[PDB]
């Protein structure tokens, strides 16, 4: 939350002038907010846009603050940790899949949130499993 | 097979037809003996004897009676069936051997040459000089028996392409 502002002359806005010419599409795309609104965002000053400028050289240096060593793109995770979220996810996905089953049932009968919690579960099964197995083989081959 | 209406029967037939059949058994080719016998009418399988012979000499060969196929060299109904009866009598040894070297554990120099019905002893040597399963442990007739580490690599592969086919879109 960060806003520029400039003032307007006193005799900007009493002589029958705009306090700001508009000459591009560019000075609209910006909201303002209320909360300046009140204090008078247009009766007193302007409010210029920001329009952060960056290189290419600081992109990269504030990458690096949370760049992921190859340390951890190569770690396993502990197993046993693992295997306790793969156990609790089965179980809460076979709970949503008793739901499922009642809800494709009462629905097919008398003419979701089952439906996509499965799905959402499902994928993290699957991405949490397939990563710590290719983890593992691309390990026992590339110390040995 | 072909002009059956316009051919008169030719009694002059089943000979070179059971013949064939024994070139096939010769030739170990089982697939086309069965593809033929099937071609064949039924009763002749049971009627002729030019037919059944041969047939009977596979039947025989596949249930695993090689004593039966070796007693039956005696009997053959016309003496055209002949020279196959010698490759069949080498097929025979060939298929012996597949069995001895895919499931046994170590046969012996007199037992090699009381199962394989081999040439005379001093030829017994035979199909050791020529298939050589390692022969010579111990006894030259040791028979050599022709009888754990992670596939880090294609099980890699397998999971990438569980990945592949989960990620890309479609």
């Amino acid at each position: 939350v960060i806003d520029a502002f400039r003032l307007i002359n006193a005799n900007m806005m009493v002589l029958g002038h705009e306090p700001r010419q508009t000459t591009s599409n560019l000075g609209h795309l910006n909201k303002p907010s209320i909360q300046a609104l009140i204090h008078g965002l247009n009766r007193h000053y302007y409010s210029i846009t920001i329009n952060y400028r960056k290189n290419e050289l600081e992109q990269k240096m504030l990458l690096n603050l949370h760049k992921k060593s190859w340390m951890e793109g190569l770690t396993l995770q502990d197993y046993s940790e693992h295997c306790k979220h793969n156990e609790s996810v089965v179980k809460e996905m076979l709970e949503l899949a008793k739901n499922y089953n009642k809800a494709v049932e009462e629905e097919d009968k008398m003419t979701q949130d089952p439906k996509r919690h499965l799905e959402e579960h499902v994928d993290v099964l699957m991405t949490s499993n397939i990563v710590q197995c290719l983890a593992a083989m691309l390990d026992t081959v590339v110390f040995k | 097979f072909d002009y059956k209406e316009q051919l008169p029967e030719s009694a002059y037939m089943h000979q070179l037809l059971g013949l064939n059949l024994l070139f096939l058994l010769s030739q170990n080719r089982v697939a086309e003996f069965h593809t033929e016998l099937e071609r064949l009418p039924a009763k002749d399988i049971q009627t002729n004897v030019y037919i059944k012979h041969p047939v009977s000499l596979e039947q025989y060969l596949m249930e695993g009676s090689y004593n039966k196929v070796f007693l039956a060299k005696g009997n053959i109904p016309a003496e055209s069936y002949t020279f196959f009866i010698d490759i069949l009598l080498d097929t025979i040894r060939d298929e012996i051997a597949g069995c001895i070297e895919k499931a046994y554990e170590k046969i012996l120099f007199t037992e090699a040459t009381r199962i394989l019905f081999f040439n005379t002893p001093k030829k017994m040597t035979d199909y050791a000089k020529k298939r050589g399963w390692v022969l010579g442990p111990n006894n030259y007739y040791s028979f050599a028996s022709q009888q754990t580490t992670i596939p880090s690599t294609e099980l890699a592969k397998q999971v990438i392409e569980y990945a592949r086919q989960l990620e890309m879109i479609v």
